[PDB]
Formats: C-alpha cells, structure tokens, sequence
RNA sequence: AAAAAAA
RNA sequence: GAACUUGAGUGCAGAAGAGGAGAGUGGAAUUCCACGUGUAGCGGUGAAAUGCGUAGAGAUGUGGAGGAACACCAGUGGCGAAGGCGACUCUCUGGUCUGUAACUGACGCUGAGGAGCGAAAGCGCGCCGUAAACGAUGAGUGCUAAGUGUUAGGGGGUUUCCGCCCCUUAGUGCUGCAGCUAACGCAUUAAGCACUCCGCCUGGGGAGU
C-alpha cells in the first residue's frame, strides 16, 4: 500500500527529500518481496506473479551489490535493519 | 382453458412442426407440414409453415388462447410465414425469440 | 411549418364538404397492398420486430411505430425501403375514402390551384356551394357526372408528370456525372436485385454493380433476408451497408450509371 | 476500505413490512461487519428483463457502502443463502 | 457518426441507467457494433461491461 | 426502384 | 579519489489492458436419463428408400448427466516472456505506458552453465516437457527520407467543451526513399549504418541412426 510505502520511506531515507537512495529502494522492494512471497504461499500455481517476484529479487540484489561497493558501512547497517543475509 | 401461451415453431429444411403451450410448457395443441399431408419439397415450403401454424393456432383458440409468445428453432424458411400466420389466425404476438444454436 | 398548415387547411375543407354531403373531389390514399405488405411484415420479423396488425387491416400508427424503433440502427434503411415497396400511390377521387399516409378520413387539395386542376375544381365547388349557396339537386347531379372523369384524368396526368420529372432528373443526374469516371465515393447499398447491386451516393444518385463487377465471388440474392450472399470467398452484402464505389460507366442516353465493388 | 455499490432484488411476493425487515437485516449485516452506509436508494417494483426463480418483477435496492472485503463478502455469503434476495451484485465504484 | 459518450462529456457509463444503455443494444438485445453506433473504442469497452452487468441483474435482456 | 407533401 | 545527469531505478500524478491465481454467480446451449403434460408421425430430403412409432414419437417443461464453453460486443483491437488469455463480480497479485523531474547518481547490457515456465505429445493431478515451441527473423543501444491508419496517453490551438487542425510519447499496421540483397524483398517495428554479448552453421545421403 502507499501508506506503508510512506512509512518505509521516512524510516529509511538518508535525508528529507530522499526517495532515490538504495536504502529506500531496497526497503520498498523488501516489503513488496515479503508481501508477494506471502501471496505465492497461498497461490502456488500463480506463475505469472512468480516471474514478477524473480525480477524484484533481482532488482534488490543489484542495488545491494551496488551499495556494497559504494559504502560497506551503509551496506551493513541496511542488511541488519531489514534482516537480510 | 388458458389465455397466455408460447408457440414453439421448429422450421427445419425438411419439415415445419408447430407446438403451442401454456406458460409452464404443457402442450395445448400442435400441427406440422407432415400432418398437413405435405410430402417432400412441400414440407420445406413456407406455405406448409402457415398451414401448420394456423392448424395448431385454431386448435389453441378452441381452448381459448389470445396472446402468444413465440420461440423459433432451426434454419427453415417457415418461421416468417408461420409467425405472420399466428397474427393472421387472430392471436397477438408479443416477444419473438430465435433460439437457434 | 408550411406543410402542416396546408395539411390542416386541406383537412378542414375536406371535412366540411364531407358533412355537407355534396359531390366533391378528395385526395385519397388507399390502404397498402396486402400481398406486398405481407412480404414487408415477414421481412421485419427477420429482425425480431412484431407489428400489431394484419396485412388486410394494418393501422398507419403500427407502421410509424416500426419507423421510430429502427431509428439509428442497422435495420433502418432496409425496413424503410421494404415498407415503401409495400406502399401504393395517392390519387384523386369523388368518394371520401381517406388518406392512409396522413391517417385522416377527410383529405382534399385546396392549397395550390395555379398548378393543380383538382385544386381549381375545389375552388369552383367552394364558390358554387358556400359562396353562391347552390346546393340544389340539378347542380349536384351535374358535378357528380363531371368529377369522376376529371379525377381519373388528373390522377393519370399527375403520374405522367412525376414520371417525366424523375426521368429528367435521372437524365441530368448522368449529365452531372459524365466526369466522375474512376472517382471513388462512400455510398450505401440502397437495393440488392439478383442482377447486381444498387448503391446510392449521399447525394441520391444510384448506380449498378452486376456479378460482372462482383469479380471476386459468385454472389446470390437471399430474398427473405434482402442481401447478397457470396460462397467461394464467404462474403455478405446486405442493404443499408455503408460501402465504397467507383464510377465506371455513366451512359447518359439510357440513363445508366455503373459502380464496382471497391469494398465495404 | 473502499467504496462499493451493492444492488439486490428482493422477491416480489412479500409484504412491505417483510421487505423493510430484509433491508434492515442486510443494512445491519454490512454495518455490523464494519461498513458505513453512505446511500440507500429504492427503485421499487420493476419488471425483470427475464424470469428469475419464477418471478417477472422484483424490488431493486441499491446500497452504497464503504468497507473492507469482509463486509461485502459477508453480505455476498448471506445474500446467496437468503430466499428473499433472489439476485444481487457487488461492484466497486471507480472513485 | 459521433461518439455519444465523448460528445456529451460523459466519462463513466453506469450499468443502472437502463434507457441510456438501451440506445446501444438491438431489440433482441445484441450489443450494437462501434461501426453502427459510432462509439469510441475506449467507451465501447466501458459500455460493454455495463451492458453485461445490466444483463446479469435483469435490467436488460439476453440476446434473441 | 422511387411514400406522403411541396416546387 | 572526487564531481555530474542524459542511461538505469525510486518518488509523485494519471492511463489502458481477454496479464495471473483464487473464489462465487450468471444466462444460455448441450442433451444421458426420471417424469409432467401431448398424440402421430417423426423423416431422410435429388425425393424416395434408409429409419421408425404410437407399448406416445417428434415438438414441449422441471429435476438431471453437471461435464464443457461463453453467441452480440469482437477490431489482423488489447494484454503477456513464450505457450497463451474473451460471460459477470469480488479477493489476492504481476507488468507496461504517459507526465513531472523531487530523489539516487552508472546502480547499466548480454548471459555458457543453472533454475523455472512451458502443446495435441507420451503416459500414469504427477512425471514427461521434446514441440511450423518458426512473425521462417536473439537481446540491448544509437543513427539514417517520407506518407497514411489504428490503440493508450500528453501539450497546444482556436473554439463554450465537443469539433477540427498542429506538435509529441509508447505500441500496432499499410505504402515508400537512401542503403542493403543472389533475387525475392527489407526499409525508423530494417533484412540499412554501427558497437557489446549470447545462440548457431560449414555439401546431400548414411542419420537424428
């Protein structure tokens, strides 16, 4: 939802007007992934949804990898707070 | 003795049956091109259609019908004449239906 | 506006002289031909309509109720055209037989005596009966003897006139289009005879399209469903369909215009 | 929550008292499950275009509501069960 | 041949307006094609949902 | 192929 | 190492869609049958035989096979990675397009292997999973005449909106330069001009053995 998205942005933004940071982006993606993993738990045979998921995960991973090479501190902070390995 | 009823015309390429029923689908009367003594080409024609249509219609007017809902099946040339024949017999036609699959 | 006034004037004059019960000329329109109308009532059942009337005794209102229903539909030009083919002509007559198309029992022509002889007669009958007060038996017997021959003659002269006016229209219509060769137009299928197809351009100009110019397929006329049915390609050309056409042969002398199937 | 437009047809062979009981029942169903009724029209006895459960007419009701799925889905559940409501349709309003 | 819905500033067709939709079906009930009503494709699709929603709640009939 | 009515 | 915004992505606003999985419901057919009425033919038709049936047929109405599909709309229209996807509603859910530039600041492209999806297959919901699974054309990007239609948006113009014209983005068609081609053709949806990466070919049989 948009209200959730609005919480997440405020929780994870690196300044006031920031929505374009990886922290933000990954946060949002992380939520969408968790919601959709839940969707697929019930609707296992929803293949076309699963394809969407796989791309989301990918988008995550590329942002994390991006973060990791830019700033390792930020990378650690972010994976801890979200709960990723 | 009933007033309102359905007339299920079956005009095929070979024959024209005409049943007339009540609203519950119980047969009041019927006639057909074959029961009209037409044979072969003649059973297909719209002449035999009107014959059967009126033969069963006049049978229905004895039981005291007035208004007919019509339903048509089959691709035959008889429906056109047969339906006019239900109006020409005296019985007023309301809803037409073509239930042809 | 002017139509309605002339109508009510004409009805009022006709009504007055009906109740006067003197010999008078009327403008009658009989009930439509019961055989042609029978085919029309069948034809409008193809579309699922029901007309509250018989082919012997149909009320004008019933035929208007179809014309209103079909307004803005694919069954508009088709029905209307087959309704005309079941209509008759109007004529003058000494008997008050009514005017089917105007749905009134009392009609005459009073309002154009410069250009119609039955209007000049009505004027004389008005001057005879109302102004001069001459409603004696000898005056009635004289007019009763003269009116049938005048009515039958004038009705024949009207039909001759209209046929001639149309003939000259169709003639100069070709004359207009002796330079339309090739030029494509978007004009509706106005009629479907077995010997071809007839396409009215928006400006009321019709032309022919035989199977000679139906080059793609061997089409066939379905009378019941007023249409052209092709089989080799599986085509359908009903009446009233908006289509394109090209002027090929405007032969003015016989008053021919020809089209070809550019498409639909 | 999100706007819906709940339209149903009560069978034509009931008294106006019994009718009001049905409307009140089903408006109670929605509000009980956390809906709020913005509107409640009544078209009255109309002729059906075709015959539903051997009835040629019926009492159209048209309730606007704002609710979560649970309210609408509960209405739907009971409107099926009920022999008074011969047909119904929930619809989302497109804002 | 104009789109009634665009022409008259209409944005939302309503399955409850029975006489509005009635201008866009045949007597049998068949939904009249775009080529004959001159509707815009956008609205033809809105129109068709509405007609079908109408049909479900017996406001309009089914075909022939 | 072509209805009223008008010109 | 620092800096940047045009590529890429997030916001924010709007848009369209038969995109997917659930779960209900609608009309219909279809027709196994049970039975309600009805009653003589039903027929096949070159039209007759061929069948057939009164022990009630055909036509006809409700239990009902309850398993399948969704007439009009419906468009070489739309959506999807492909195969595909068309009644209606709700639930859950995926992607795309337009606009603004508030943000990030190259986060990008391709992708052997691998994983998953994936026809009538073939065959016991499971595996199988090869497939005119051939618009006969890999993906990404930039550049290089035009004309015209259609789908979803945007900007503007007069004009009351509408309408009609102009410009524009994305998609989808038709026609058509330059160029390319053995020819046929392709032609801003390239089969042109370029760069990156993948897949693939190297005479026909024998042999997909």
């Amino acid at each position: 939802t948009q209200e959730r998205k609005n919480q997440l942005i405020n929780e994870f933004k690196t300044h006031e007007s920031d929505t374009g940071s990886p922290e933000v982006q990954i946060a949002i993606l992380t939520d969408s992934i968790n919601n959709l993993n839940e969707h697929l738990r019930t609707h296992k045979k929803d293949h076309h949804s699963r394809r969407g998921l796989l791309k989301m995960v990918g988008k995550r991973r590329n942002l994390l990898t991006y973060l990791r090479n830019k700033d390792v501190t930020r990378y650690r902070e972010l994976i801890n707070k979200l709960g990723l390995r | 003795n009933i007033e309102s009823g359905i007339a299920h015309i079956r005009s095929t390429f070979n024959n024209t049956i005409v049943t007339i029923t009540d609203t519950h689908g119980n047969a009041i009367s019927w006639s057909s091109a074959g029961a009209l003594g037409f044979r072969g080409s003649r059973k297909s024609t719209p002449f035999a259609a009107q014959m059967a249509a009126e033969t069963a219609a006049k049978g229905s007017i004895e039981h005291g019908l007035k208004t007919l809902e019509v339903t048509v099946k089959g691709p035959g040339s008889g429906r056109e004449a047969a339906i006019r024949a239900l109006q020409a017999a005296g019985l007023e036609v309301t809803a037409i239906r073509d239930v042809t699959p | 506006l002017i139509e309605e006034f002339m109508l009510v004037a004409n009805e009022t004059v006709a009504e007055h002289f009906h109740w006067m019960n003197v010999p008078f000329i009327y403008r009658i329109h009989e009930e439509p031909n019961a055989e042609k109308l029978q085919k029309f009532l069948e034809f409008v059942t193809t579309f699922g309509y029901v007309v509250k009337g018989t082919a012997g005794n149909i009320h004008p209102r019933a035929l208007q109720s179809i014309l209103d229903a079909v307004r803005d539909r694919p069954e508009e030009t088709v029905i209307s055209t087959v309704m005309l083919r079941s209509m008759k002509q109007a004529k003058y007559d000494p008997q008050s037989l009514g005017h089917f198309g105007l749905s009134t029992e009392f009609y005459t022509h009073f309002t154009s005596p410069i250009r119609r002889y039955p209007d000049l007669i009505v004027h004389r009958l008005i001057r005879t009966y109302l102004i001069n007060g001459k409603v004696d038996e000898a005056t009635q017997e004289k007019w009763a003897e003269r009116l049938p021959d005048i009515a039958e003659h004038t009705s024949s002269m009207e039909r001759r006139a209209v046929d001639a006016e149309r003939e000259t229209d169709d003639l100069k219509k070709a004359e207009y289009m002796l330079d339309k060769i090739g030029e494509e137009f978007d004009g509706m299928i106005s009629s479907v005879t077995n010997f071809g197809m007839f396409v009215e351009l928006p400006n009321t100009i019709e032309g022919l399209v035989h199977v000679s110019f139906m080059t793609d397929d061997y089409y066939r006329f379905d009378e019941q469903h007023f249409a052209m049915i092709g089989e080799r390609t599986g085509n359908v050309f009903r009446i009233g369909d908006e289509i394109t056409v090209k002027v090929v042969d405007v032969n003015k002398d016989e008053r021919n215009i020809d089209f070809e199937i550019v498409g639909m | 929550m999100r706007k819906y437009e709940v339209m149903y047809i009560i069978r034509p062979n009931i008294d106006e008292e019994s009718k009001k009981a049905v409307i009140e029942r089903f408006n109670n169903v929605l509000t009980s499950n956390g809906a709020e009724i913005t509107g409640t029209k009544d078209w009255g006895k109309r002729r059906l275009a075709y015959e539903i459960n051997d009835f040629r007419d019926g009492f159209y009701q048209i309730v606007n509501v704002q609710s979560d799925a649970a309210a609408v889905q509960e209405f739907d559940r009971l409107a099926k069960i009920s022999d008074d409501i011969i047909r119904h349709i929930v619809v989302k309003e497109e804002e | 041949k104009v789109c009634y819905f665009t022409s008259n500033g209409i944005t939302h067709i309503d399955y409850k307006d029975v006489d509005l939709l009635k201008k866009f079906v045949s007597e049998r009930g068949k939904i009249l094609p775009r080529r004959v009503t001159g509707t815009n494709a956008k609205y033809q699709r809105k129109l068709t949902a509405a007609i079908k929603r109408a049909r479900q709640m017996a406001l309009l009939p089914y075909v022939s």
